């Protein structure tokens, strides 16, 4: 079996700059074929036999190389090309796909819009309480979230949930929930959600106090 | 036109067996090989096996020889698969592919199915419980207002969450669900004008086709 | 694909007429005499089934070929003796009364030995089995367009040895016309063959397999001290192969995209086989002139 070391795993790009993806086989492979998978869709054949084009693929794409190092080149990137590309070979069974690279679109950095929503009374009636922290419309995707209870950090019950690229704004979003019991929620009054991003050195601090309801 | 139809999702129990169908129409069924591809969320694609419908000969992957059993029925043009003794790490999406290839005039073209999202449940179905979220009263009033409708503790995927039955299409953000104690929770957010929120009722309708449960709940400010 | 069907039909008519021409050079009594006391036939069978497939195996292992390419080389190696040897052996005055015996017995033995050699050799190259995809309705059907024209030729000679002429000239004329037609039908596909990036290792293998076949056949014949004409007959029967089974085996066993450029391999084998055979024929005729 031939394994594939496809690098880089995550790629950032701009709409108009050339980009290259290298698939590095661990054994001699004659032909290498590239699959493109968009968001929430089945992958479709893109480039086969390392230089030819499938039916419907735009002419900008191009593959080159031979031996154990094949590349995919895009002459002029457009906004429609943000997808995931897998290198696939069928010349030596079993067919093995690559790890895949996630091709994104870069833009100016944006600051997250941190929000805090108090737990609903339905959760309290049920017997628990989960506060949420909404971060919306930020870039780049790397971000750290700090959860503090009564001014003290608590790593217990910390949730993270990213999103895909926004097709309109090319940004991201977050979702953090602190899962605690009703008694634990009633034990404290101050809840603080801390958001740290590269855009601003000073973290964004949002707090909710249950004393004033 | 060439179309390959696959079931949307299949629900199993650990240690059980499941049958995957790939009904093909619009082309003669006994010429192109049927390749099955498994995609686990978090890894790359994996090739499972092939089958020649007109002959029955199959070639398998090394590690799937004892888990997969591809079969076809030319009368119904339906290519089958029979996963056996499923495990918690068999939860993936399985595609059925045919590839057109010839050398007289060189050209190629793929025809993929929509994928049969197979998951291992080991837990009874539970219907969605909408937990409404409202902006803080002490928070400053602004032209745009953040809204959320947290849904927690239901099974299985998928779940459809919209706002006002798809009336709003700008700022609608929905987040992927995460598994917690054999259950998964989902959240959603949207940006709306300050005037439209009280004037027009905003209901975060939730659809759970697997459990056939549809719960619609509106968003109201916290009044005490 | 209609071009492929037309090529198959024209080639079947080609074989029919060329063997109708060729069947005039032998007699039934000599066929019986050579079939009895199997000395030359045993050597030819041992060669074609112990040194050509072994050459395929060793050459594929030593040239660092893929699994599918090695499978194609092995399938071409295990294939029965082709009907090209019948035409070729006339060009060096070989014992034609024995080349027919070689071809017939080689086909009949292949019908039951090709699965055996394939199973014995493809271990580690093929996960499943090849004892089910071998076309047994084609090995025994390719033998008919060889025996029928030859049989009617010997019957024509033995019974009515006055229609020797006329039919020979007509057959040669129609053979030339259909050969030109096949040239036209093949030059349109040689372009796509050269456009496809056939690996030079495969071109070297296809060029070097018939040479090793010829030389090993000659050496084997020299070891057992055969006659003059019988030596060339065995040394060129053991090198000509029927590579029209390789395409069928590969198409049945593997998808059309895995074989890829190997779909043109039988044409390459035929052209290199023709080139080497004609070169040897010219060399031997020059030797005979001096
Ligand atoms: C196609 C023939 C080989 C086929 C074979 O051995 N088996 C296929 C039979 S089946 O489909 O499986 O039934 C080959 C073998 C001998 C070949 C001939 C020789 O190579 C050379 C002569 C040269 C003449 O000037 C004209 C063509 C020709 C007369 C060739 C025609 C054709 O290529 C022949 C007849
Ligand atoms: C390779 C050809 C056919 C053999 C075969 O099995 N082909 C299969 C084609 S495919 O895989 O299915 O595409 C053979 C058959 C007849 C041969 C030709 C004839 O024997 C004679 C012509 C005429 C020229 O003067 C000499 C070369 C030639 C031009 C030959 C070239 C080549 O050897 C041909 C064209």
């Amino acid at each position: 079996d031939i394994v594939m070391t496809q690098s880089p795993a995550i790629m950032s790009a701009s709409p108009g700059q050339k980009v290259t993806i290298t698939c590095s086989a661990s054994s001699s492979v004659n032909y290498m074929h590239w699959y493109q998978q968009k968001l929430g869709s089945s992958p479709k054949l893109w480039i086969y036999d390392t230089s030819k084009l499938a039916l419907g693929v735009p002419a900008r794409f191009s593959g080159s190389g031979s031996g154990t190092s094949y590349s995919l080149t895009i002459s002029s990137m457009e906004a429609e090309d943000a997808a995931s590309y897998f290198c696939h070979q069928w010349s030596s069974y079993p067919r093995t796909f690559g790890g895949g690279t996630k091709l994104e679109i870069k833009r100016a950095d944006a600051a997250p819009t941190v929000s805090i929503f108090p737990p609903s009374s339905e959760q309290l009636t049920s017997g628990g309480a989960s506060v949420v922290c909404f971060l919306n419309n930020f870039y780049p995707k790397d971000i750290n979230v700090k959860w503090k209870i009564d001014g003290s950090e608590r790593q217990n019950g910390v949730l993270n949930s990213w999103t895909d690229q926004d097709s309109k704004d090319s940004t991201y979003s977050m979702s953090s929930t602190l899962t605690l019991t009703k008694d634990e929620y009633e034990r404290h009054n101050s809840y603080t959600c801390e958001a740290t991003h590269k855009t601003s050195t000073s973290p964004i601090v949002k707090s909710f106090n249950r004393n004033e309801c | 036109e060439v179309q390959l139809q696959q079931p949307g999702a299949e629900l199993v129990k650990p240690g059980a067996s499941v049958k995957l169908s790939c009904k093909t129409s619009g082309y003669t069924f006994t010429n192109y090989w049927m390749k099955w591809v498994k995609q686990r969320p978090g890894q790359g694609l994996e090739w499972i096996g092939e089958i020649n419908p007109s002959n029955g000969g199959t070639n398998y992957n090394g590690k799937f020889k004892s888990k997969a059993s591809l079969t076809v029925d030319k009368s119904s043009s339906t290519a089958y698969m029979q996963l056996s003794s499923l495990t918690s790490e068999d939860s993936a999406v399985y595609y059925c592919t045919i590839l057109v290839y010839d050398a007289y005039y060189v050209f190629a073209m793929d025809y993929w199915g929509l994928g049969t999202s197979v998951t291992v449940s080991s837990a009874k179905t539970t219907p969605p419980s909408v937990y409404p979220l409202a902006p803080g009263s002490a928070a400053q009033t602004n032209s745009m207002v953040t809204l959320g409708c947290l849904v927690k503790g239901y099974f299985p995927e998928p779940v459809t969450v919209t706002w006002n039955s798809g009336s709003l299409s700008s700022g609608v953000h929905t987040f992927p669900a995460v598994l917690q104690s054999d259950l998964y929770t989902l959240s959603s957010s949207v940006t709306v004008p300050s005037s439209t929120w009280p004037s027009e009722t905003v209901t975060c309708n939730v659809a759970h086709p697997a459990s056939s449960t549809k719960v619609d709940k509106k968003i109201v400010p916290r009044d005490c | 694909r209609p071009t492929d069907l037309a090529l198959s039909i024209i080639l079947v008519f080609m074989l029919f007429f060329v063997m109708l021409s060729l069947g005039c050079t032998m007699e039934f009594s000599k066929i019986k005499a050579h079939l009895w006391k199997p000395k030359g036939l045993a050597i030819a069978l041992v060669a074609q089934y112990g040194i050509m497939p072994l050459t395929a195996f060793v050459l594929g292992k030593v040239f660092q070929l893929n699994n599918i390419e090695a499978l194609a080389i092995l399938v071409c190696g295990c294939s029965p003796g082709g009907n090209l040897s019948n035409v070729f052996s006339l060009a060096m005055k070989g014992d034609m009364n024995l080349s027919i015996v070689m071809t017939t017995c080689s086909t009949f033995c292949a019908l039951g030995m090709m699965p055996l050699l394939l199973y014995l050799y493809t271990r580690g190259i093929y996960d499943g089995d090849l004892k089910d995809k071998v076309p047994y309705g084609r090995i025994i059907l390719s033998l008919v367009p060889v025996l029928i024209p030859c049989t009617i030729g010997i019957v024509l000679k033995s019974k009515r040895p006055q229609y020797m002429r006329y039919v020979i000239k007509g057959g040669m004329i129609i053979i030339l016309l259909c050969s030109v037609a096949v040239t036209v039908l093949s030059a349109i596909n040689v372009g796509k063959s050269i456009m496809f990036a056939m690996t030079p290792l495969l071109i070297a293998t296809s060029s070097l397999m018939p040479f090793i076949g010829f030389l090993l056949g000659y050496v084997l014949s020299a070891l057992f001290c055969l006659n003059g004409r019988c030596r060339r007959t065995v040394s060129m029967e053991t090198g000509c192969q029927n590579v029209q089974l390789c395409s069928t085996i590969l198409n049945v066993a593997f998808p059309p995209e895995v074989i890829g450029p190997l779909f043109f391999f039988p044409l390459l084998y035929m052209i290199f086989q023709l080139g080497e055979g004609l070169l040897l024929i010219a060399m031997f005729r020059c030797y005979e002139k001096f």
